[PDB]
């Protein structure tokens, strides 16, 4: 037992076309988000920049480091950001 | 670890005799990909 629409084609009972699109935050890590805007890279003078979600300030100088296609990023000792992959062209940045 | 199951591949030329040598080898992540269930129990097919 239900309904049915009763759609005459001819003029006020013109329904609508709908696409929800409901959110949740605690199910699980998070999976889904939205583009991020890839401006271009500027070398030898100071910029911030925010690669891979690394947020910081410095000169993004060329640098030719071998980098492992898993090594999202780098470092050097006493934990300091000192290399970073810049995405788009798998290049390396020295910051 | 932490929801994110991670997945991880290594392949080489050992051929018996040697009986698991010293493995010096690394170990890349292959993938590292958000299942998000916890895991106590497997059996590993052939
Ligand atoms: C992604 O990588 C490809 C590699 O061919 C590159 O052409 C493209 O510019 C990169 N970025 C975008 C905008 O998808």
């Amino acid at each position: 037992p239900l309904q049915s629409y009763g759609f005459q084609p001819t003029v006020g009972y013109q329904p609508y076309r709908v696409v929800v699109l409901s959110f949740e935050l605690l199910h699980a890590p998070a999976t889904v988000c939205g583009p991020k805007k890839s401006t271009n890279l500027v070398k030898n003078k100071c910029v911030n920049f925010n690669f891979n979600g690394l947020t910081g300030t410095g000169v993004l100088t060329e640098s030719n480091k071998k980098f492992l296609p898993f090594q999202q990023f780098g470092r050097d000792i006493a934990d300091t950001t000192d290399a970073v992959r810049d995405p788009q062209t798998l290049e390396i940045l020295d910051i | 670890i932490d929801g994110y199951f991670k997945i991880y591949s290594k392949h080489t030329p050992i051929n018996l005799v040697r009986d698991l040598p010293q493995g010096f080898s690394a170990l890349e992540p292959l993938v590292d990909l958000p299942i998000g269930i916890n895991i106590t129990r497997f059996q590993t097919l052939l």
